[PDB]
């Protein structure tokens, strides 16, 4: 009936076609890391750190965006997929800017943690980083281009869900650096929620620059006003005053995201 | 015979390409749609 | 067999040197547009029938066997049209040899377009030519326009049902823009950033339709061996690797040059027979590289004993890529010749992937930092170790053809390095 | 020159671009070369168009090409920045880009480099004050054989020698574009000791036909 | 990711400097499990059921 | 994208008065039992065990997310309209 016999270290899930091995790998509780992978955005290989070896392939598979086969065996704790991982987070913390007590998602990097779970102790880079030339994107967005990695989980916003075609990548290797070519206000609603996508500090918030720190907080699930949607809200708060007005995944209401008025 | 007989690319100019991709609009034949007239 | 002659009635590449007018009138003379007439009528599946029998395999830097290639889109009722795409951008350090087959016969890159696009079932095809390769492209349109005005292509193709037609598009100075994708994205006018792999180009590819993309070579003998041949090209060649190839020489060479003799043959015949050898004998002749850049070195230790198979090589730790041998001699730096490869890939890494935008950037600053001597040796044992860190974790084969060099590198150039880590290390 | 822009008084989008009418004839055949859809595949060929009608694309014609194509103007921006034949600063006339990659820099491509900046009195990539000339250190240009290697904006010199520039440049100065193709003897890419392979007159039509 | 780097070694390099960023705030994750480590201090058996 | 801070069911209380301290500016406070998260592993099991000590609780249920057919071609289509740009 459509279904697919998949195996996962020996287990026996049953999936739909067209399913990619993450979600293949969800329904068993193994979170592949990610950072071009957003569930709602287009997908796109510019990480290469989602790899697993798929038992007796010899090349490791970017599991965004393969579709499962047939009676497939994924081994996402091999001794491979671990080379797989302390070798590119290698690359991802070889050009970035120690800027972590200055990065205001200290806490809320989802590239410290993927390091600390994932990735190497110690680096072997010992040569000389790079440095890029920030921009005025405006008032909400505060962009520090140095730590940008290139997942691209930006424009894929600011192209199917926002429908604007401003923050594009603007070179070759390393020398590319994502943004506009020219200074330009990526002033929509729905402008603050990069922010939220971004897992890096790149761009951040602006008005939440330095008030806070994410373990501060203490997080009370509410609701948005002064829209008629009433989206989902986390307030978070720090000693009996408020830092940040973030959202819940609720599917019905908007899906994941909020406006900037509500933020 | 031994003498070079590719030398006319010589006397060419910047436009030399794209003329004749003017003149290879006349003998070709019409192309496809995906209905939209762009992806938007 | 120690084959390697190759009379020069079986060169399938006739005019290449430049006489005997590549236009038509030049190349009617040689044998074009003879009887493709009936080639297209007999079948595809029998087309291909002449391809899998022949043991075409690739000749770009991959060598997949063809017929196999073609015959993934060889399908039933789809809807969509069906393109061909042709890899002319040249692209790596060594492989001019498309530089002369476009001039000095374009119409056998026209036909295998027309053959090749019945074979597959195809609507046209789109030329990809380099950004740099502009007379080469008007060299063709000239001989595009008297395809059209002879009644070979548009609406009869060479007088028959099957309408075709060839458009010729122009890079803008790249080499990952012949992968197979980036071609096929940067045709479509964006960034020229490869794809993944479970949408193949013969399912969805340019213009959300199915493609075959194909090497320059791979098209032009496509006419002039379903003709002449399926099996005679078979025999030439050894089993699995059955054919000719564009042998094209350069570096520290008398005479370098572009030759096609009878493929797989000894590498010691390449550079006596043609292209006389090296620039002062035997002591001389460090580092030979067989395929143009993305295939390490070979340090005649073996040189006289290789076989220029594509699966030969590979028992020589190489491997063939376009067939464009470099070869350096004693009287050289080494390290700054592939320091100067890897160069080479940090300014032409289109920057997508985690480790080509940083990984090769990385070896660039390393081996620079062989050259002066500024390194220690410990390093060595792992440069190598974060080269097999890109090998299966990119996109493209650049990671591959980007590490490749430098695993060639260490496996026998060990100890020259170790002489400057000690050399820079005697200062102070 | 950095992947950013600075909107200069030369370089912002008021400056007068507009395409020559035969261009406006000409952009239409390649539309009609992509189809019905997808005609935003044309931001290739349309923007070396601008690039021929004037050198140097001004902002001002990343715009328009948009506004030609009606693609949006950032995707625009993305491939003038990714590609390199794409010039975006000003230049000179005639454009003397110089290979070095190993096997032109391996035939000593540096010293028809050196011999070079010595003729000219330029470094690299800045000009002549008169700007006429742009010296650039790329990378591979397909004919390696053909030893070092120069690029006069669409022609090929190769083969040749650092004896060899000074009757180019000096007949580029006050002079027309003197001869492409490769010094030293070799038509187009022979060997350079007499002919070694064909030396025969090429079969004619229908040899060794496989009775189709 | 148990002992912080060296004060030293986390001002060259990159992931130094996360470890200490997050020793210094979270800790490493212990798996779940349960010891009795009985020490003689002077006193004795100090013993730590540590869950 | 971390969802294992997920999976378990936590029992937070309401939040009460936080007043500023005149001295010092620190936010002061009388009600303890409010920084009282206990983790649990079912819903059955929290109010089996409010009910019991006397509180009221107001659940609210789990938020699992859809699956979504999600392929790499889709971004590469004739027709459709994901036809996406960038790459
Ligand atoms: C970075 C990169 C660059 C490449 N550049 C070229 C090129 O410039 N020309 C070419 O013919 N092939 C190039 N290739 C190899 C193509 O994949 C190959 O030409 C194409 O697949 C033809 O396949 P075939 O051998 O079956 O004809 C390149 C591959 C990579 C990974
Ligand atoms: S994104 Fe910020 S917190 Fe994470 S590693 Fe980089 S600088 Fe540190
Ligand atoms: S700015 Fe953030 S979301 Fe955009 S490419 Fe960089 S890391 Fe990814
Ligand atoms: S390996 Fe390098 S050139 Fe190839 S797709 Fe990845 S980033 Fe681009
Ligand atoms: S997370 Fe899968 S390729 Fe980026
Ligand atoms: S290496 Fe110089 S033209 Fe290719």
């Amino acid at each position: 009936s459509n279904l697919i016999e998949v195996f996962v270290d020996g287990q026996s899930v049953m999936v739909e076609p067209g399913t990619t091995v993450l979600q293949a790998c969800e329904k068993v509780g193994m979170q592949i890391p990610r950072f071009c992978y957003h569930e709602r955005l287009s997908v796109a290989g510019n990480c290469r750190m989602c790899l697993v070896e798929i038992e007796k392939a010899p090349k490791v598979v970017a599991a965004c965006a393969m579709p499962v086969m047939k009676g497939w065996n994924i081994l996402t704790n091999s001794e491979k997929s671990k080379k797989a991982r302390e070798g590119v987070m290698e690359f991802l913390l070889a050009n970035h800017p120690l800027d972590c007590p200055i990065c205001d998602q200290g806490g809320e990097c989802d590239l410290q943690d993927q390091s600390m779970m994932f990735g190497s102790d110690r680096s072997r880079f010992l040569e000389g980083k790079r440095a890029v030339e920030d921009k005025n994107i405006g008032p909400l967005v505060k962009t520090i281009m140095t730590r940008c990695i290139q997942c691209t989980r930006c424009i894929r916003f600011a192209s199917e869900i926002a429908g604007v075609d401003d923050l594009g990548t603007t070179g070759r290797g390393n020398d590319m650096q994502v943004g506009t070519y020219i200074e330009k206000m990526f002033m929509s609603e729905l402008s603050g929620n990069v922010i939220d996508i971004c897992p890096v500090g790149a761009l951040t918030s602006k008005p939440y620059a330095f008030t806070a720190r994410p373990w501060e907080t203490r997080k009370t699930e509410s609701i948005d006003v002064m829209d008629a949607v009433g989206s989902n809200i986390v307030v978070s708060t720090r000693t009996g005053e408020v830092m940040r007005i973030l959202p819940r995944m609720h599917e019905d209401i908007n899906e994941e995201w909020i406006s900037d008025k509500t933020r | 015979t031994t003498t070079y007989k590719n030398l006319q690319h010589h006397d060419y100019n910047t436009y030399t390409f794209l003329d004749l991709n003017l003149d290879l609009s006349k003998f070709r034949l019409p192309q496809p749609s995906s209905g939209r007239e762009s992806p938007r | 067999t120690s084959f390697g002659s190759l009379k020069d009635e079986d060169r399938i590449f006739t005019n290449l040197y430049g006489r005997h007018d590549w236009r038509l009138k030049g190349a009617l003379r040689r044998g074009d547009w003879y009887k493709t007439k009936e080639i297209l009528l007999k079948g595809p599946d029998w087309i291909l029938g002449e391809m899998k029998t022949s043991g075409l395999r690739g000749r770009g830097g991959a060598g997949f066997p063809t017929g196999l290639k073609w015959s993934f889109m060889n399908k039933p009722s789809d809807g969509r049209p069906k393109y061909l795409v042709v890899n002319a951008d040249e692209g790596e350090p060594g492989t001019c040899k498309d530089r002369e087959i476009m001039r000095h016969d374009p119409h056998k890159l026209v036909e295998g377009c027309l053959v090749g696009g019945r074979a597959m079932g195809a609507r046209a095809a789109y030329i990809y030519i380099r950004g740099e390769f502009y007379n080469e492209a008007s060299n063709l349109q000239v001989a595009i326009r008297e395809a059209y005005e002879a009644g070979l292509i548009g609406k009869n193709a060479c007088g028959s049902d099957y309408d075709f037609d060839v458009f010729v598009v122009r890079g803008a100075g790249a080499y990952i823009c012949g992968e197979e994708t980036a071609l096929i994205e940067s045709i479509e006018g964006k960034q020229g950033k490869p794809r993944l792999k479970p949408p193949f180009p013969a399912d969805v590819g340019v213009f959300g339709c199915p493609t075959t993309v194909a090497n320059v070579e791979t098209v032009a003998v496509s006419p002039t061996i379903c003709r002449r041949g399926g099996t005679w090209f078979a025999g030439f060649g050894r089993e699995r690797n059955s054919g000719t190839k564009l042998f094209n020489i350069s570096g520290h060479v008398n005479h370098p040059c572009t030759v096609e003799e009878e493929m797989s043959v000894p590498l010691k015949e390449l550079i006596e027979k043609h292209a006389g050898g090296v620039t002062g004998g035997w002591d001389n002749l460090l580092a030979v590289i067989p395929g143009g850049s993305s295939t390490p070195l070979i340090p005649k230790s073996v040189c006289e004993t290789v076989l220029m198979d594509f699966d030969a090589l590979v028992q020589a730790q190489t491997g063939l890529g376009t067939a464009a041998v470099i070869v350096m001699d004693r009287s050289t730096d080494i390290v700054k010749a592939i320091a100067r490869l890897i160069e080479f890939y940090k300014h032409e890494s289109c920057g997508q992937c985690t480790p080509c935008r940083e990984g090769v950037d990385w070896m660039n600053k390393v081996m620079a930092r062989f050259v002066k001597g500024d390194a220690r040796p410990a390093e060595i044992d792992s440069l190598w170790e974060i080269s097999k860190q890109i090998e299966g974790h990119t996109i493209c084969a650049l990671g591959d053809g980007a590490a490749w060099p430098v695993q060639g590198l260490i496996r026998h150039f060990r100890p020259e390095l170790e002489d400057r880590m000690q050399r820079f290390a005697q200062q102070h | 020159a950095l992947f950013v822009h600075r909107d200069t008084p030369e370089n912002n989008p008021d400056t007068p671009f507009d395409f020559t009418p035969e261009n406006y004839k000409r952009i239409e055949a390649i539309v009609k070369n992509y189809p019905e859809g997808h005609q935003a595949a044309a931001v290739l060929p349309v923007l070396d168009l601008a690039q021929r009608q004037n050198g140097w694309l001004p902002i001002s014609a990343m715009n328009k090409v948009a506004e030609v194509l009606q693609v949006p103007p950032m995707r625009v921006y993305e491939v003038a920045t990714f590609y390199t034949m794409y010039n975006r600063k000003p230049v000179g006339k005639y454009h003397i880009q110089v290979c070095t990659t190993t096997p032109c820099m391996l035939r000593d491509s540096d010293s028809i480099l050196e011999t070079l900046q010595r003729k000219l009195g330029i470094k690299v990539g800045e000009t002549t004050p008169d700007k006429l000339f742009t010296l650039i250190e790329v990378e591979c240009l397909g004919a390696c054989v053909n030893a070092p290697m120069v690029q006069i904006n669409d022609n090929y010199y190769e083969d040749l020698t650092p004896k060899d520039i000074e009757e180019i440049i000096d007949e580029l100065k006050a002079g027309k574009v003197p001869k492409p193709g490769p010094r030293s003897g070799r038509f187009c890419c022979e060997p350079a000791g007499g002919l070694t392979s064909l030396t025969e007159p090429p079969k004619g039509p229908g040899f060794g036909v496989q009775a189709g | 990711k148990v002992s912080p780097p060296k004060r030293a070694e986390m001002k060259t390099s990159m992931e130094s400097l996360i470890h200490h960023f997050k020793l210094y705030t979270e800790g490493y994750q212990v798996p779940p499990g349960a010891t009795y480590t009985a020490i003689e201090a002077p006193k004795g058996e100090f013993g730590v059921y540590l869950v | 994208s971390g969802v294992n801070n997920t999976k378990k069911w936590k029992m937070e209380f309401d939040t009460r008065e936080r007043w500023e301290n005149p001295l010092m500016g620190w936010a002061s406070t009388a009600d303890p039992l409010s920084n009282m998260v206990l983790t649990f592993s079912a819903k059955e099991d929290a109010i089996a065990f409010a009910e019991k000590n006397g509180w009221s609780y107001d659940v609210e249920e789990k938020k699992v997310p859809k699956p979504k057919s999600k392929s790499y071609g889709a971004n590469f289509s004739w027709n459709k309209r994901t036809r996406v740009s960038t790459k």
